[PDB]
C-alpha cells in the first residue's frame, strides 16, 4: 500500500470516494506521524486542515503522505486511522501494513 | 441482535465448473430456522429468489449452524450478486420478505457474493 | 461518556429517545456534527451536518420517522422523535455529537437501548381428532416471541410441554404468528384451554376449548 523513493517513503491510504468529509491519521509506533482533515464548507467551499503535514497530495479516492525520514531501523506496522464524517454513518476504520 | 455473514465476497470462476457460497448464522443465535437464497441480475438492481433444488444445490448443517449453495454447469450469465437470508430458530412464510427485515433479531440476509463467469 | 438508557415502547406508537447535554446552554449548529445511528447495524437513523438540510443518507427504514428538533438542538437537546415504531426498531441507538472546533472530538455520546413489544391476537382453538385427539391454538401479530401454555381448565392446572408442538412464524411485518398443536389421550369432561404469554408485556391471553 506504499512505496519507497527519494530516500523516503510515500504511504498512500485509500478510502471510499463517497466520503466527502473525513479525517485521515497516519500512525506508527502509536505516534501520529501525519494528519489531514477535509471539511465541506458553506457556499460550496472545501477546507483542509493538517496539524502534521507530510506533503499530503489529496487524491479524491486516497490520501498519500510522504516521509522523507526513512526510519528503516525498527520497521513497524503502519496504521491509517480513517474517520468518516460525511456521509453518515460515522465510522472509524483502521487498515494496516508492514515495512 | 443476530445477523449472517457469507463468503466469498467476490469470486471469478470458469464456465461449467461448480461454485460454492457459504453462509453462517453468527452466535449467539440458537439455530437456523429457514434458509433463503436470492440473486439479482446485473442491470435492474432488484433481487429474485433462487428456487432451491436441481441446478442450485443447498447443503445445511444444523450442528455447524451454517448453509451452503452450489451452482452447476455455469452459464456465462449466471453472474451477478448473491445474497443468503437466514432466520434465528423461527420460520418465515415466504422468502419474498426476508431481506425486507433489517436488524430484526430473528432475520438477516447475507453480505453478498459477486460472481463473474467467463 | 456513554449513558446507558433503556426505553420500552410499543409498535405503531411514537416514542422519544433522548440525547441531553446537562447544560441548558446553547450550541453551534454550524460547528457540530450530530449522528443518530444504530450501534451494531450502523444504519443511519438521522443526522445533522452543518451546511446542508436534506437528509439523503438517511436509511430507507428511517427515511421520514426520525426527527431531531432544531430549536432543541441549539438549546443542547439532541433528542430523537421516532414515529410508528416497528419490530425492527429494537436496537441500541447511538447518538454521537462531534465538534469540528475541537478537531472532531466527541462532546456527547449516549447509547439508548430501545425495547419494543406487541400484543398477540386472542388464541383460537379447535378439536380435530385422530386415532387420543389433537388441538390447534393459533395467535398472531405480537412481539417478541410468545410463550404458549395449555391448561387443564377443569382444575386450572398446567399440562406438560412435551404434549405440544410449537412453530412460531415471522409475519412479514416483523410480528410473530404461532401455531401450537397438542396431542393428549381421550377422556370425557376434559375442559382445557390455550394460553399466549408475552413476558415483556406481562399479559396472558387464555381461551377455552
Ligand atoms: C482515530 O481518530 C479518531 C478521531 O476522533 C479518534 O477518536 C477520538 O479518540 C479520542 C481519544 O481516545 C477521543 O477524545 C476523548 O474524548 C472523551 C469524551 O468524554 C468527554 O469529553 C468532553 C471534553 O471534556 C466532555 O465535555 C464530555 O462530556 C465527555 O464526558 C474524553 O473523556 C477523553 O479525555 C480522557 O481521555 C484522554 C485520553 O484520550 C485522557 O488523556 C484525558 O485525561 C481524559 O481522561 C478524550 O478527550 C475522541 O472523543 C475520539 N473521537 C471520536 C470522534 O470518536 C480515534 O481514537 C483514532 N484512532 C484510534 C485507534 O484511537
Ligand atoms: C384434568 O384433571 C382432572 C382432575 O383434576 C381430570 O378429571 C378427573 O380424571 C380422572 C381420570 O380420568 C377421573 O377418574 C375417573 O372417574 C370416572 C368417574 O368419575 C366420577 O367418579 C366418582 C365416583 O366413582 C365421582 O366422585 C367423581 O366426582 C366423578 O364424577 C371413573 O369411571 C373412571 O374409572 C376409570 O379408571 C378407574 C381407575 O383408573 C378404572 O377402575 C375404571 O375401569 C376406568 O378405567 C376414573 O376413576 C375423574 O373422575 C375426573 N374428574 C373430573 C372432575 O373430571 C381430567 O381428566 C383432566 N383433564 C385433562 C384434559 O387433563
Ligand atoms: C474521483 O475518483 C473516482 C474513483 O472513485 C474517479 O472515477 C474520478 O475520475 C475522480 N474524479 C476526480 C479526480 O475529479
Ligand atoms: C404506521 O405504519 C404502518 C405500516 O408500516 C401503517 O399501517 C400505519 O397506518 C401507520 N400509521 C399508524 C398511525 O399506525
Ligand atoms: C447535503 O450535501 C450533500 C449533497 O446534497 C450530501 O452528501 C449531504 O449528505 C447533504 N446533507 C444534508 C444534511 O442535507
Ligand atoms: C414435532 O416437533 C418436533 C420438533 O420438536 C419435530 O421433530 C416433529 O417433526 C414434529 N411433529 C411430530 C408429529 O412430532
Ligand atoms: C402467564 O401464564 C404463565 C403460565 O401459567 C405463568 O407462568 C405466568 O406467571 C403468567 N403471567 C401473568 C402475568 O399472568
Ligand atoms: C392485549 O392483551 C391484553 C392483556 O393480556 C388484553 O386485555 C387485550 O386484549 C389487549 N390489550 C392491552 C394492550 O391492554
Amino acid at each position: 500500500m506504499f512505496i519507497f523513493h527519494n530516500g523516503g517513503v510515500q504511504i498512500l491510504c485509500k478510502y471510499p470516494d463517497i466520503v466527502q468529509q473525513f479525517k485521515m491519521q497516519l500512525l506508527k509506533g502509536g505516534q501520529i506521524l501525519c494528519d489531514l482533515t477535509k471539511t465541506k464548507g458553506s457556499g460550496n467551499t472545501v477546507s483542509i486542515k493538517s496539524l502534521k503535514f507530510c506533503h499530503s497530495q489529496l487524491s479524491n479516492n486516497s490520501v498519500s503522505f510522504f516521509l522523507y525520514n526513512l526510519d528503516h531501523s525498527h520497521a513497524n506496522y503502519y496504521f491509517c486511522n480513517l474517520s468518516i464524517f460525511d456521509p453518515p454513518p460515522f465510522k472509524v476504520t483502521l487498515t494496516g501494513g508492514y515495512l | 441482535g443476530a445477523r449472517v455473514d457469507q463468503t466469498p465476497r467476490s469470486v471469478t470462476k470458469e464456465t461449467g465448473e461448480s461454485l460454492t457460497i457459504n453462509c453462517v448464522l453468527r452466535d449467539p443465535s440458537y439455530a437456523l430456522g429457514s434458509t433463503c437464497w436470492y440473486r439479482k441480475k446485473s442491470g435492474s438492481t432488484n433481487e429474485e429468489s433462487i428456487s432451491k433444488g436441481g441446478r442450485y444445490v443447498e447443503t445445511v448443517n444444523s450442528g455447524s449452524k451454517s448453509f451452503s449453495l452450489r451452482i452447476n454447469d455455469l452459464t456465462v450469465e449466471d453472474g451477478g450478486t448473491y445474497r443468503c437470508g437466514a432466520t434465528d430458530t423461527v420460520r418465515i412464510y415466504s422468502c419474498d420478505y426476508l431481506c425486507a427485515l433489517n436488524g430484526h433479531r430473528d432475520a438477516a440476509c447475507g453480505g453478498g457474493t459477486v460472481v463473474t463467469v467467463n | 461518556d456513554t449513558q446507558e438508557k433503556e426505553v420500552r415502547a410499543m409498535v405503531g406508537s411514537d416514542v422519544e429517545l433522548s440525547c441531553a447535554c446537562p447544560e441548558g446552554s446553547r450550541f453551534d449548529l454550524n460547528d457540530v456534527y450530530v449522528y443518530w445511528q444504530t450501534s451494531e447495524s450502523k444504519t443511519v437513523v438521522t443526522y445533522h451536518i452543518p451546511q446542508n438540510s436534506s437528509l439523503e443518507n438517511v436509511d430507507s427504514r428511517y427515511r421520514n420517522r426520525a426527527l431531531m428538533s432544531p430549536a432543541g438542538m441549539l438549546r443542547g437537546d439532541f433528542s430523537l422523535r421516532l414515529f410508528n415504531v416497528t419490530p425492527q426498531d429494537e436496537q441500541k441507538f447511538h447518538c454521537l455529537v462531534l465538534s469540528q472546533s475541537l478537531g472532531f472530538q466527541e462532546v456527547l455520546s449516549v447509547e439508548v437501548t430501545l425495547h419494543v413489544a406487541a400484543n398477540f391476537s386472542v388464541p383460537v382453538v379447535s378439536a380435530p381428532h385422530s386415532p387420543e385427539l389433537t388441538f390447534t391454538c393459533t395467535s398472531i401479530n405480537g412481539y417478541p416471541r410468545p410463550n404458549v401454555y395449555w391448561i387443564n381448565k377443569t382444575d386450572n392446572s398446567l399440562l406438560d410441554q412435551a404434549l405440544q408442538n410449537d412453530t412460531v412464524f415471522l409475519n412479514m411485518r416483523g410480528l410473530y404468528d404461532v401455531v401450537s398443536v397438542l396431542r393428549i389421550a381421550r377422556t370425557p369432561s376434559v375442559n382445557i384451554g390455550c394460553c399466549i404469554e408475552n413476558v415483556l408485556l406481562q399479559q396472558n391471553l387464555t381461551v377455552g376449548s
